[PDB]
């Protein structure tokens, strides 16, 4: 009778960046949705795959927990078959998606007057993102025909840039923090089923 | 790689760092409107600086992309706008004596007194003495002196300053790649690249000036009237043959006839449309007045204010501790951050003046999705006359009696048409003769087709010619009158006040077009019509994206300004003064002077 550890997920004091979006991988203990079901202190709850209305019966082999925080009007790129600056250089979804996803707005805690350069996100990158992977590099992105030496120049700049949280923006680019969790379901005996 | 593809990734981080920029430097400036203190203006000077650094920088650097292998309009409009040179390619000593006659200019402007001899102490500024005693004394020889006092007593000081200034600009301009400063100005309107939609900026004098021959006669009908009606208001100081002096036109330059009003009633026994009583007695405040805005706006369509907006703005004076400067403005910080600064009242002046500042809102936010540098009217004249469509719109009694606020026994007559129709041909027809004149002379002073000896003979020249007003006092050569003006002392266009009152009546008879309004045209209103409120937000969500044609185009079916509109809208003041100047004469003569 091992409860899941949802509790301690949603109410951090910080998350990570967008390019250094947490994950956590949970298993073997017992996880129930109906807590949020039916309580309504979020705003926005959506998701594909898996219908809420009781669908826990079935098992699943692992739960991925993804989290992080972003813009407000990017809350529409986490989604399949998206495209945009989150779904190409910061997160990318795959297109048959299985998943609950779970945003809300984080004004009263991430927002700070005169700015709050503590969160990140890339802006330029020299190709696409594969499902599932990471970005932490600091390499110099080359947009012209020489050398970049390592320095910032002509045609040479640094790929990350810091969102300015500050609590009088409007909604669209107010703060969200967004929750994903996977039912990572493949050939095993899935004991992670949350009866 | 191609050079519009290095050229796009620049473009994105221009972008992502002017937002925070444009956005702390606003915010600083809001706070120092809001606050008046010390600090708050060394962080105002500060952002500012920065700022405006960070812009010449970045223009610097841009400067280095060649735009003939740039194919993409947006890519091209974009670099276009931020390859600028502005006044750096000015000498650094002559750049900076540019910027120190302006600050001298201004500040002459801005701080200069007028009294008359034995009272060394009690001189008056512009404002609040200058001004209304211009739009409230009726006595001849004080308005003369004034208008004298003030034209002699600051004019000497901007002549060379002024003379100096023209030099400058000329050769600033010419050394930018442009023919003289005038270019440079009507350089807003100039649109190439696009097949079909192309406009030469030499094509605006010649609009300009059909525009204004084909508006002529209405206007000198309008004179005539007032004419008449000033002769029976001095008995023996205006001919009946002559034009009007300049000391007699309400303000202290002219600008407008609105003050005239009070002694250009055609039905005095008929109170105008005052429902400021009605406002006070329904016990109504400043929250009250924007709620109704904010349904009128929504009844067409367009979306509703944020809360933000209802959290951040100020829209009462705050009093007791707390300075803040009244002049309604609305503020667009970006980053979804709109507000409108006012120190409402209950009047209904302050009723029109939120549904402008509202307009403005909306237009602002119509534009929010475009990139940093396109969010912005198609040129300087759209913004201004989306606002004021709004207030034509909402000023009309069907819609006064659609918010439950006017009397249903209340019905109109042709004498309230006829006073309503007055009054707003005393601001809108009197003021295009002064701007297209004023914006002749400084045209071809430019250019140099008159000479520096001869400039005030040219300038009180086309006021016989065009807009038929003579001088009360002879001047000599060494005055500057025309530097007198608050925009040409301070280096500011003076040509969007022109397209503009034409553009706005272009705007609400298309608009009347989707409301299916039947009747004249000084009475339709946009209320409860959603086809309207979407032909209306198809021009607004372009912003600076396309060629200006295309945008009028795309509501009214033209591709040029036009005049038609307005004289439809005026048709039936225009048959009332014809019918009523069957004893007056049409027309003035140059050569009378009130001094002979
Ligand atoms: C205005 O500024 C002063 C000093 O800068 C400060 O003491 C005061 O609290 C400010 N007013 C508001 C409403 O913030
Ligand atoms: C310019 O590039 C944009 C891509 O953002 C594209 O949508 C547009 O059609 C292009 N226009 C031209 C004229 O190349
Ligand atoms: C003015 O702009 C042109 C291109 O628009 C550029 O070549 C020139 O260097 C600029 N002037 C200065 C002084 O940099
Ligand atoms: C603005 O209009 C929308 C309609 O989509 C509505 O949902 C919202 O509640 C309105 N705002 C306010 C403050 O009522
Ligand atoms: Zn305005």
């Amino acid at each position: 009778t091992n409860l899941c550890p949802f509790d301690e997920v949603f109410n951090a004091t910080r998350f990570a960046s967008v390019y250094a979006w947490n994950r956590k991988r949970i298993s073997n203990c017992v996880a129930d949705y109906s807590v949020l079901y039916n309580l309504a202190p979020f705003f926005t709850f959506k998701c594909y795959g898996v219908s809420p209305t009781k669908l826990n019966d079935l098992c699943f082999t692992n739960v991925y927990a993804d989290s992080f925080v972003i813009r407000g009007d990017e809350v529409r790129q986490i989604a399949p078959g998206q495209t945009g600056n989150i779904a190409d250089y910061n997160y990318k979804l795959p297109d048959d998606f299985t998943g609950c996803v779970i945003a809300w707005n984080s004004n009263k805690l991430d927002s700070k007057v005169s700015g709050n350069y503590n969160y990140l996100y890339r802006l330029f990158r020299k190709s696409n993102l594969k499902p599932f992977e990471r970005d932490i590099s600091t390499e110099i992105y080359q947009a012209g025909n020489k050398p970049c030496n390592g320095v910032a120049g002509f045609n040479c700049y640094f790929p990350l840039r810091s969102y300015s949280f500050r609590p009088t923006y409007g909604v669209g680019h107010q703060p969200y923090r967004v929750v994903v969790l996977s039912f990572e379901l493949l050939h095993a005996p899935a004991t992670v089923c949350g009866p | 790689s191609t050079i519009e593809e290095q050229a796009k990734t620049f473009l994105d981080k221009f972008n992502h760092e002017a937002e925070d920029l444009f956005y702390q430097s606003s915010l600083a400036s809001w706070n120092y409107n809001t606050n008046i203190t010390e600090e708050n203006v060394q962080n105002m000077n500060n952002a500012g600086d920065k700022w405006s650094a960070f812009l010449k920088e970045q223009s610097t650097l841009a400067q280095m992309y060649p735009l003939q292998e740039i194919q993409n309009l947006t890519v091209k409009l974009q670099l276009q706008a931020l390859q600028q040179n502005g006044s750096s390619v000015l000498s650094e000593d002559k750049s900076k004596r540019l910027n120190t006659i302006l600050n001298t200019m201004s500040t002459i402007y801005s701080t200069g007194k007028v009294c008359n001899p034995d009272n060394p102490q009690e001189c008056l500024l512009l404002e609040p003495g200058l001004n209304e005693i211009m739009a409230n004394s009726l006595d001849y020889n004080e308005r003369l002196w004034a208008w004298e006092s003030w034209r002699s007593e600051v004019g000497k000081q901007l002549r060379p300053l002024y003379e100096e200034y023209v030099v400058l600009k000329n050769e600033m301009a010419r050394a930018n790649h442009y023919e003289d400063y005038g270019d440079y100005w009507r350089g807003d309107y100039e649109v190439n690249g696009v097949d079909g939609y192309d406009y030469s900026r030499g094509q605006l004098i010649e609009d300009v000036e059909h525009t204004f021959e084909e508006i002529k006669p209405l206007y000198e009908h309008l004179h005539a009237y007032v004419r008449a009606k000033l002769m029976n208001a001095y008995p023996s100081y205006i001919s009946p043959i002559g034009c009007l002096p300049a000391h007699l036109l309400g303000d202290m330059w002219g600008r407008f006839w609105t003050n005239l009003y009070s002694l250009t009633v055609p039905f005095g026994q008929k109170p105008n449309i005052d429902v400021t009583d009605a406002m006070v007695d329904q016990a109504w405040d400043a929250q009250r007045i924007f709620k109704e805005a904010e349904k009128f706006f929504v009844s067409v369509g367009l979306p509703n204010m944020t809360q933000g907006f209802w959290e951040n703005s100020m829209l009462t004076d705050p009093g007791n501790v707390q300075k803040a400067v009244c002049h309604p403005t609305a503020w667009d910080l970006g980053k979804g951050d709109f507000r409108i600064l006012m120190c409402t009242k209950v009047t209904m002046d302050d009723f029109l003046t939120a549904h402008h500042e509202m307009g403005h809102i909306q237009y602002d936010m119509a534009y929010a999705a475009q990139p940093f540098l396109l969010r912005n009217g198609a040129n300087e004249g759209f913004h201004e006359a989306v606002g004021e469509i709004m207030s034509l719109s909402a000023a009309t009694p069907k819609h006064l009696k659609s918010i439950g606020l006017l009397s249903p026994d209340f019905q109109e007559d042709n004498e309230t048409e006829i006073n309503f129709l007055l009054k707003q041909a005393l601001t809108i027809v009197g003021t295009l003769p002064f701007t297209y004149m004023l914006e002749k002379w400084r045209w071809m002073v430019f250019k140099g087709e008159i000479p520096k000896d001869q400039w005030m003979k040219k300038w009180w020249e086309m006021k016989r010619e065009i807009v038929g007003v003579v001088e009360p006092v002879p001047h000599d050569e060494t005055y500057c009158d025309p530097a007198s003006l608050f925009h040409v002392s301070n280096d500011y266009s003076f040509i969007r006040y022109y397209t503009r009152t034409l553009y706005q009546f272009q705007f609400q008879e298309a608009l009347c077009q989707a409301a299916k309004h039947e009747g004249p045209l000084h009475k339709c209103d946009i209320s409860n019509s959603t086809e309207a409120g979407q032909k209306l937000f198809n021009m607004l969500r372009l912003g600076k994206s396309e060629p200006w044609t295309l945008a009028l185009e795309n509501v009214v079916g033209a591709k040029n300004m036009n005049v038609r509109p307005l004289l439809n809208y005026f048709e039936p003041l225009f048959t009332w003064l014809k019918d009523q100047n069957k004893n007056s004469f049409v027309g003035w003569s140059t050569d009378w002077s009130p001094y002979a």
